[PDB]
């Protein structure tokens, strides 16, 4: 028998299979740490905004000024051309 | 001539055609002996490339620049053989098998079970009505003088 | 949901209400026809829109027509 | 045997035997007339 | 200071990045 | 419970009655047509015979005998084949000069310019050269004169009687009842022991004496007319004797048990053999004895009437486990009440041996002057692997059927079969998975490569130049075949086939027998694509089959039958939830996945194993040998591959090859016409008919058997039969036009 | 694929798909807003032959400009 | 409402991935939308027209400034036979060395495409010269645009 109208969720099957419920295995000294310098970046709009636009500014960025080794786009032309069937 | 086109008699391009394509089968043909019964296979397709080629010279047909026959369909009264004398056959025929089948379709629709008789022919009865056709013109002239052509009301 | 609607040439046979998947239809007394019997659609609210129904009503044309209309979760016939 | 001419006369066999002889016969007339382009007779 | 160099990646890499975020949060809003 | 014949007389009375009445087997048929359905569901349903009655015993009894009937069919096309090489071919001329006389056993008439259709092959003979190989198997029989082919020719013709007649015989006469069909045992054990040992028993016993001395007069140079006839070498010994001293003895070693001394003629040597490009027939006569042995053995398993032997019942309840609960038990009671669940094992077993034998017979020629002669091995490979696909995808529709009509938990209840049943969603979620992950990497592959030839980036590419993807396993598994002769299996000389390698190349007549095949990155990318295709097919045809009785969709599937369109427009729409429509699916998979298997071996036997020799000994490809660096990418398949090897096709206007360019065309035409009847549907057609029906009753022409538009069913299965239809005879005149015209 | 294939058989694969996501771990954390479902019948029509004519033109454009282009004559 | 798409309430409660596909394909069908009137539908159809104007008028603008900008106008006035005209330059990242060399062609300084639509013999035909009168025309069509 497994049903019961006071307890749904139990009917249903609402559990959690693998959670813990423990204590933190991360002593503080090190949780101190990242819950201080971590802090900044947990807002959403703030997320947003921020890593839409600084991504933004490092692709115009390295894409403005990326050098010959890297983009034969950039290395242009070295030979001379060839002429079309008729034209050129 | 008409659209350009010189008689196959006097079309070069037709000779020519007729010569290489006589002598490619005889280039095939110098082979397996000269009796052995391939042979004499070859040499009736020879004789008969030979007399479809004067056939058509003597046929009066039209030649281009390609050297094979072309058709003239216009009307024109030189070349009646070309399209309108096989024409008035096949609409002879094609009327001759459509209104046999009309009257069988006729004959049989007042049965019992119509269907029985689609399926499985009465063949006696197709065989009084085949040659009807024959006369087919005639009988579907006065058929639609009559009004009993064109079911009314429909 | 869909949307049942019955007319009036119905003859009463049931065969509609014997064939639906979900119970939409059902019989309700009437004085129309020998049958004094016609057919009703009462809870469009779960109709799939299978026209089930449809191809079991013998009239020429049709005494019970389905309109599909606006989808939900039980007119998809959703498992999840 | 009354049986054998109604089934002989059913629809696929029929079509069978009808379009063999008709075949046989335009056959025969290409094997006679053979590469007829025009009618050469009047 | 080469003009395609700017536009081409920004028209191709963070215009659809962004029109892309902006609709899946538009379409997916119960107002 | 003992075994025994069981019978009954004149169940079926013969009569003419029932050819007169169409649609006698169904009542709905019987009562006759009113409209033009009719005509087609009389065809649909004349080979359903456990839906034209309820009882087990009458369908056994129809099984039994169209059976018979099928027999006695491919008897006759047997006689036929034979007839023609005795009537119409130059066998006598190829006998002898093989490797110069291409064979031809079909002439046509001159009646409308056709005759040019009588090509030279060579021999004094203009005719049609033939692909299925029948000039090896007669050479490979013994067979030297026309009259043996007239011989065997008349045999089958009488066999195709015989057949005939039984087949009325058992239904009309003496029809078995149940109990008679319903015992497994005694059937296996004839069909192990009897059909397939004395069978092969027997074969071995042919080839002792009459292939195996008159193909060692053959290939000794003997004129094939100036050879003894077989009988001699039975009559007079001493004709055996000088060729196999080992006939002296004569079956005192196999009493004596001093079986050394047959080594003569039963050997063990393994490679091919250097003057004809075929295995040693003293290697096939000696697997020969052995199969037989193995099967006579095995055909003593099953207890049918004297205690000794296994129960199958016995057997399958005494497997089960912990992970499987009861498994087993209950299979015996199935297997043995439904013909559908035997039909789908047997043609899943019959389509897998099939493939096998392809492969088997391109990789280890078994008749002589059959390696050699390209076309034939490119048909007979084809060919096979169409069969087997086509078997396979049978047998999916057959297990869909026993799971519709026949699974029933109620009186015969199998655990095994009700576990898969119980977690079908997992089962297809991880197959559904893996299809697409091996989709991304395979056809992803090249797509990559594709890519990478274009944008002038040839160092990018997955290639043996650029990043290599070895099939180590592969390689590795055809050199521990190539070291095995010797230190694995000391009693062998050669590997069992030149695939495998040591640097031994076969040539016969100036031409490439064969040689070792090399595996590369080419051949890793291919490989991948086959698994791809084969797990796709599969994923469609068992999605079909384990839901085929509901769905969280449609939770009464089963009572909608087997082959229905649909269950409606609504719930989103329900086109193509039934078995069928998923069997449908399945054949344009299928198809997909067989013609890239022909088309990649195709293309890899040209360009790294047929070809000609010199005499110097430097090995011409037919293709170039571009196939390790062209595959790689699909404009190379494109290019290198269909456009390049189409000229012979497009070409053969005004040759005896100009057949196959009629064909290809045609077979264009046909896989065109398809769509219309796939890309459509009946409402359209049916409305437009409204109108012809119309026109013809304006002028009292208009038929009383109303006509309809097809069915929907019919519609797809239209479909499908000419996209197949169109696409297989548009690869098969490509090919053998192309394989004919080079060589 | 659009045009042959009709839309039962993908609903199905799409429920069974449904289930293997959400019986997951670290991926059941993740839950979607809309119910994935097979397109529409209409739908897939349009899609086909949308991918049908797109495929059409782009292949006959290709060749017919390569083929003139590269004889410039 | 309280949900894309606005026009469409059946649509809205429609809690399956269809509600979005079918939003999009039914955007222009004005007829079919909530409380839809003969003059909505009427102004609708106006406005959608002047947006059409602009989008056309943007096009031939982008095509004009183009080939005043990257272009081969100017050399292909002095021998319209023998010099192929430029459409636009290409930048794409992912091509390699080879393919830069293959593509720079009509005396352009890299990687390039020639033009199919006719625009150099079209425009030539009815007067402009130079690159100044295409550059004009093009900013001609960016006020049409916003008119
Ligand atoms: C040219 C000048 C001289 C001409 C002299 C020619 C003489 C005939 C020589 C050769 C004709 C060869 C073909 C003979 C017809 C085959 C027999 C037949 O089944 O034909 C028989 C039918 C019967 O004719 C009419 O047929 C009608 C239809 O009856 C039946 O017709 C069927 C008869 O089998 C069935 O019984 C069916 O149930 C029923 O429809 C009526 O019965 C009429 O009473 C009956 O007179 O036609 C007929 O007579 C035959 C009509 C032939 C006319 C051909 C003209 C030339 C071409
Ligand atoms: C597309 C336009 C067109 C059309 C419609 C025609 C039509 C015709 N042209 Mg013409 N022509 C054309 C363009 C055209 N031409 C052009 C552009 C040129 C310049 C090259 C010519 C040059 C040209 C020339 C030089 C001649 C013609 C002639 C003719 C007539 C020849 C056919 C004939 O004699 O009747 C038909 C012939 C019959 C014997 C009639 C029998 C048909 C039967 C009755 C019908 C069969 C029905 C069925 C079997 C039985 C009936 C059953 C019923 C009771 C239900 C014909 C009416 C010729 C002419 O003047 O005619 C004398 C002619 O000399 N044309
Ligand atoms: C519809 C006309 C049109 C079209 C089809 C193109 C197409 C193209 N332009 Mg161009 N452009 C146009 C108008 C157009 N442009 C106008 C009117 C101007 C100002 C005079 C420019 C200025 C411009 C520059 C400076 C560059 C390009 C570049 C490019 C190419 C790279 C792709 C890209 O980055 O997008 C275009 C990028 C832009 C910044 C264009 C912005 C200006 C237009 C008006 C934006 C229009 C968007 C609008 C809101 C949506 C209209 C709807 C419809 C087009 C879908 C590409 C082939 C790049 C190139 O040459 O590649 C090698 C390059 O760097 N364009
Ligand atoms: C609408 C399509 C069409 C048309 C109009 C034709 C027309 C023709 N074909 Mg052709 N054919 C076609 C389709 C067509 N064919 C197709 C699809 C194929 C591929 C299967 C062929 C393959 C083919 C071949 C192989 C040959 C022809 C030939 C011919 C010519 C035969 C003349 C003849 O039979 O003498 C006269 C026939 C009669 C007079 C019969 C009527 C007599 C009746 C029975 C008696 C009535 C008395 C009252 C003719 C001009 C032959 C030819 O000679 O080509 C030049 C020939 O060799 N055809
Ligand atoms: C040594 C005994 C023996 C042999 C050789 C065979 C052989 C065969 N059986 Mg069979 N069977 C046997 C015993 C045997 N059976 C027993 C004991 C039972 C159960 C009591 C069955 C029940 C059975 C069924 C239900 C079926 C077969 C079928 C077949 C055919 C399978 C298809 C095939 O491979 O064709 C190969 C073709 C050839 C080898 C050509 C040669 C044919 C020879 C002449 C066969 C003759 C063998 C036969 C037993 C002769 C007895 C008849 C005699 C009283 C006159 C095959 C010829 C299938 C069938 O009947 O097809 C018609 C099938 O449906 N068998
Ligand atoms: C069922 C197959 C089969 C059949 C029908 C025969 C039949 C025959 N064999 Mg035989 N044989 C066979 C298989 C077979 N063999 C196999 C597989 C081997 C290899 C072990 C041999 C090896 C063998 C030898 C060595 C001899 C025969 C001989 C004979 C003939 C002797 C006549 C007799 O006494 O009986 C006979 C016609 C004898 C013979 O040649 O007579 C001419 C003979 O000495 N056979
Ligand atoms: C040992 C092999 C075998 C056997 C005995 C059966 C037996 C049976 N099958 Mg089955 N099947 C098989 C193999 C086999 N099948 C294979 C290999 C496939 C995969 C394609 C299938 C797929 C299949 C399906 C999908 C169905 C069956 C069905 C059936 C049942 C009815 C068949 C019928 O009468 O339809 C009538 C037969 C015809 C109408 C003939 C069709 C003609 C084809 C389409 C033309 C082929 C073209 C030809 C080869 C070349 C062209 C010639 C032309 C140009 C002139 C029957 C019990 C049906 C069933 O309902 O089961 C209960 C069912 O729908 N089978
Ligand atoms: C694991 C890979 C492998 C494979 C596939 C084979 C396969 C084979 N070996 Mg072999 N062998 C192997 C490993 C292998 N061997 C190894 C590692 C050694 C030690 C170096 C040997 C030593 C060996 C010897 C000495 C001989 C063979 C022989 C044979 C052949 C006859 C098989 C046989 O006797 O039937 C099976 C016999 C049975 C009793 C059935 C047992 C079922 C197996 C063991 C499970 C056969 C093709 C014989 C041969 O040369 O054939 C001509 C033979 O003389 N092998
Ligand atoms: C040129 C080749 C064809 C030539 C046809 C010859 C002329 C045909 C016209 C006369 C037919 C006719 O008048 O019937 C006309 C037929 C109907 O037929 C009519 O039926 C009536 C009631 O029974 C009367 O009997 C009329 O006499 C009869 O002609 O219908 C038509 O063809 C339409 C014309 C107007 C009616
Ligand atoms: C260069 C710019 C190109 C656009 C020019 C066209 C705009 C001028 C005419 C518009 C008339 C507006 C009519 C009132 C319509 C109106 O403004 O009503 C406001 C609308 C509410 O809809 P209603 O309740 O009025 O619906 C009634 C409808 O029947 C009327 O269409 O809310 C929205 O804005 C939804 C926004 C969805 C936006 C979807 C994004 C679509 C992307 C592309 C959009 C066009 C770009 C084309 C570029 C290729
Ligand atoms: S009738 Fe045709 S389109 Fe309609 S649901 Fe059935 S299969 Fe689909």
């Amino acid at each position: 028998v497994y049903f019961d109208l006071e307890d749904l969720g139990n009917t249903t099957g609402q559990w959690d299979l693998y959670g813990s419920d423990a204590p933190s295995p991360y002593n503080s000294l090190q949780s101190k740490f990242f819950e201080t310098f971590a802090a900044p970046f947990t807002k959403r709009g703030l997320l947003l905004k921020f890593l839409i636009l600084g991504g933004g500014s490092t692709l115009a960025y390295f894409s403005a000024t990326a050098s010959g080794d890297i983009l034969p786009i950039k290395k242009g032309p070295q030979l001379p051309p060839q002429l079309g069937p008729r034209l050129g | 001539d008409i659209a350009g086109l010189t008689p196959c008699k006097d079309s070069k391009q037709f000779a020519k055609r007729e010569k290489q394509s006589i002598k490619k089968l005889e280039s095939s043909l110098k082979l397996y002996a000269p009796d052995s019964a391939p042979a004499l296979a070859i040499n009736a397709t020879i004789e008969k490339t030979k007399r479809r080629f004067d056939n058509y010279g003597k046929q009066g047909l039209l030649c281009g620049a390609d050297g094979l026959p072309h058709l003239i369909v216009s009307g024109d009264q030189r070349h009646w053989g070309e399209f309108i004398t096989p024409g008035i056959l096949f609409l002879y025929i094609a009327g001759w098998i459509g209104w046999v089948g009309r009257s069988y379709l006729i004959a049989i629709r007042d049965d019992k079970k119509p269907t029985q008789k689609e399926i499985i022919i009465d063949v006696p009865l197709a065989t009084g009505l085949v040659f009807r056709g024959f006369s087919w013109p005639i009988a579907a002239y006065r058929e639609l003088l009559n009004g009993e052509l064109v079911a009314k009301d429909v | 949901s869909h949307s049942v609607k019955i007319y009036d040439t119905c003859i009463g046979c049931t065969q509609c209400v014997r064939a639906c998947p979900t119970d939409v239809l059902e019989m309700i007394p009437w004085g129309g026809c020998k049958a004094k019997q016609i057919a009703s659609a009462p809870r469009t609210e779960d109709c799939v829109g299978c026209k089930r129904c449809e191809s079991a009503c013998p009239t020429d044309f049709l005494s019970v027509r389905v309109y599909l209309w606006h989808e939900t979760t039980r007119s998809m016939g959703l498992a999840y | 045997m009354r049986d054998l001419k109604t089934y002989l006369s059913v629809a696929p066999v029929a079509s069978t035997l009808w379009f063999a002889a008709l075949a046989g016969l335009l056959i025969e007339i290409n094997r006679f007339f053979p590469d007829a382009l025009t009618f050469p007779f009047f | 200071i080469n003009l395609p160099s700017l536009f081409v990646p920004l028209v191709g890499l963070l215009f659809p990045a962004v029109a892309m975020a902006s609709l899946f949060l538009h379409v997916e809003k119960r107002l | 419970p003992e075994v025994k014949i069981l019978v009954d007389r004149d169940p079926i009375k013969t009569s003419f009655e029932q050819w007169a009445k169409p649609g006698h087997f169904s009542r709905t048929i019987a009562k006759g047509p009113d409209t033009t359905t009719w005509i087609w569901n009389l065809h649909a349903d004349a080979h359903d015979f456990d839906s034209h009655t309820s009882d087990l015993e009458e369908i056994s009894r129809k099984v039994f005998s169209a059976h018979f009937g099928q027999l006695s069919i491919i008897f006759l096309w047997l006689s036929g084949m034979y007839f023609h090489g005795a009537r119409f071919s130059n066998y006598e001329a190829w006998l002898n000069d093989p490797t110069h006389i291409r064979p031809s056993a079909q002439v046509v008439w001159p009646i409308v310019g056709q005759e040019i259709l009588n090509g030279d092959v060579g021999g004094g003979f203009r005719g049609i050269q033939i692909t299925s190989g029948f000039f090896q198997i007669w050479r490979a029989s013994g067979i030297t004169s026309e009259l043996q082919l007239y011989c065997t020719a008349i045999g089958a013709l009488v066999f195709a009687a015989l057949m005939l007649f039984a087949g009325w015989f058992h239904y009309h006469k003496a029809a078995p009842k149940l109990v008679w069909f319903q015992d497994v045992e005694s059937m296996l054990n004839h069909h192990l022991a009897g059909l397939l040992g004395l069978g092969s028993l027997s074969w071995a016993g042919h080839q002792v004496h009459v292939s195996l001395p008159i193909n060692q007069f053959l290939n000794a140079g003997v004129d094939p007319k100036e050879i003894p006839l077989p009988h001699e070498f039975i009559l007079n010994r001493d004709l055996l004797a000088q060729l196999y001293p080992s006939f002296a003895e004569g079956a005192t070693p196999f009493f004596t048990l001093n079986w050394s001394k047959y080594a003569d003629f039963l050997t063990f040597r393994g490679g091919l053999d250097p003057l004809t490009g075929g295995l040693w027939l003293t290697d096939i006569a000696h697997h020969h004895l052995a199969i037989a042995i193995l099967f006579l053995i095995a055909g003593h398993m099953y207890r049918t009437n004297w205690g000794i032997g296994h129960g199958i019942k016995d057997i399958l309840e005494a497997h089960k486990g912990p992970f499987t609960g009861q498994g087993h038990k209950g299979l015996y009671e199935i297997l043995t009440t439904s013909w559908h669940a035997q039909l789908s094992i047997n043609l899943a077993m019959l389509g897998s041996l099939t493939i096998i034998v392809a492969h088997h017979m391109y990789a280890m020629p078994p008749y002589p002057y059959l390696a050699t002669d390209y076309g034939t091995q490119l048909s007979l490979f084809t060919h096979h692997m169409w069969i087997g696909g086509f078997l396979i995808v049978g047998a999916a529709a057959h297990a869909a059927i026993f799971m519709v009509r026949d699974y029933d938990p109620t009186t015969r209840y199998n655990d095994l079969l009700d576990r898969v049943l119980r977690h079908r969603d997992a089962i297809i979620s991880h197959l559904n998975w893996v299809c697409i992950f091996l989709g991304f990497h395979s056809f992803g592959l090249y797509i990559h490569n594709d890519t990478m030839s274009a944008l002038g980036r040839p160092q990018d590419m997955f290639s043996d130049t650029a990043i290599q993807l070895q099939p180590v396993f592969a390689q590795w598994i055809q050199n521990t075949h190539a070291l095995a002769p010797g230190t694995t299996a000391p009693g062998a000389t050669t590997s069992t086939s030149l695939t495998w390698g040591g640097g031994d190349l076969v040539s016969v007549g100036g031409k490439v027998a064969l040689l070792p095949i090399p595996l590369g990155t080419a051949d890793f990318l291919v490989h991948h694509i086959h698994a791809f295709t084969i797990h796709v097919t599969v994923l469609i045809l068992l999605k079909g089959v384990l839901f085929a009785r509901s769905s969280r969709l449609i939770p009464d599937k089963a009572n909608l039958g087997f082959r229905f369109p649909c269950d409606g427009p609504g719930r989103g729409g329900t086109c193509q939830v039934s078995a069928w429509d998923h069997v449908f699916l399945g054949l344009f998979w299928m198809y997909n996945a067989i013609s890239v298997v022909i088309f990649h071996f195709s293309w890899k036997m040209q360009s790294d194993v047929w070809g000609s020799i010199n005499d110097q000994g430097v090995v011409t490809h037919i293709t170039g040998g571009n196939f390790a660096q062209s595959s790689i990418t699909i404009n190379g398949w494109l290019r290198d591959f269909l456009w390049a090897q189409a000229s012979q096709v497009i070409q053969s206007y005004g040759s005896s090859l100009s057949a196959y360019g009629l064909f290809f065309l045609g077979a264009h035409f046909v896989w065109a016409f398809s769509l219309m009847f796939l890309f459509s549907g009946r409402g359209y057609w049916q409305e437009l008919i409204e109108s012809i029906v119309w026109a013809h009753n304006k002028l009292k022409v208009a038929p009383a058997t109303q006509p309809r538009a097809l069915s929907i069913v019919q519609g797809r299965a239209v479909g499908v039969t000419h996209y197949l239809l169109g696409g297989i005879a548009t690869t098969w005149a490509f090919f053998l036009a192309r394989i004919i015209a080079v060589g | 694929m659009f045009l042959i294939s009709w839309r039962g058989y993908w609903q199905e694969l799409i429920e069974t798909l449904a289930w293997a996501h959400e019986r997951t771990p670290l991926a059941n954390l993740i839950r979607w807003r809309d119910k994935p479902v097979a397109l529409s019948i209409v739908q897939a029509r349009l899609v086909g032959l949308v991918h049908f004519s797109v495929g059409y033109i782009f292949t006959y454009a290709a060749f017919l400009i390569a083929s003139t282009s590269g004889k410039f004559g | 409402a309280l949900r894309f798409p606005r026009f469409s309430q059946g649509l809205a409660q429609d809690p399956t991935t269809r509600r979005i596909w079918f939003g999009i394909a039914t955007a222009h069908d004005f007829e079919s939308h909530d409380d839809i009137t003969e003059g909505r539908l009427y102004q609708n159809i106006f406005a959608s027209h002047f947006g059409q104007l602009a989008i056309i008028f943007l096009w031939t603008s982008g095509n004009l400034f183009h080939v005043a900008w990257q272009g081969n106008f100017e050399a292909w006035v002095q021998d319209p036979l023998h010099v192929r005209p430029i459409a636009h330059a290409i930048w794409d990242p992912h091509f390699g060395q080879p393919a830069v060399e293959a593509f720079t062609r009509g005396g352009a300084l890299g990687p390039v495409n020639i033009a199919y639509s006719g625009v150099y013999q079209w425009w030539y035909t009815i007067g402009l010269r130079t690159n100044e009168d295409l550059y004009t025309g093009a900013i001609f069509l960016l006020f049409l645009s916003f008119i």
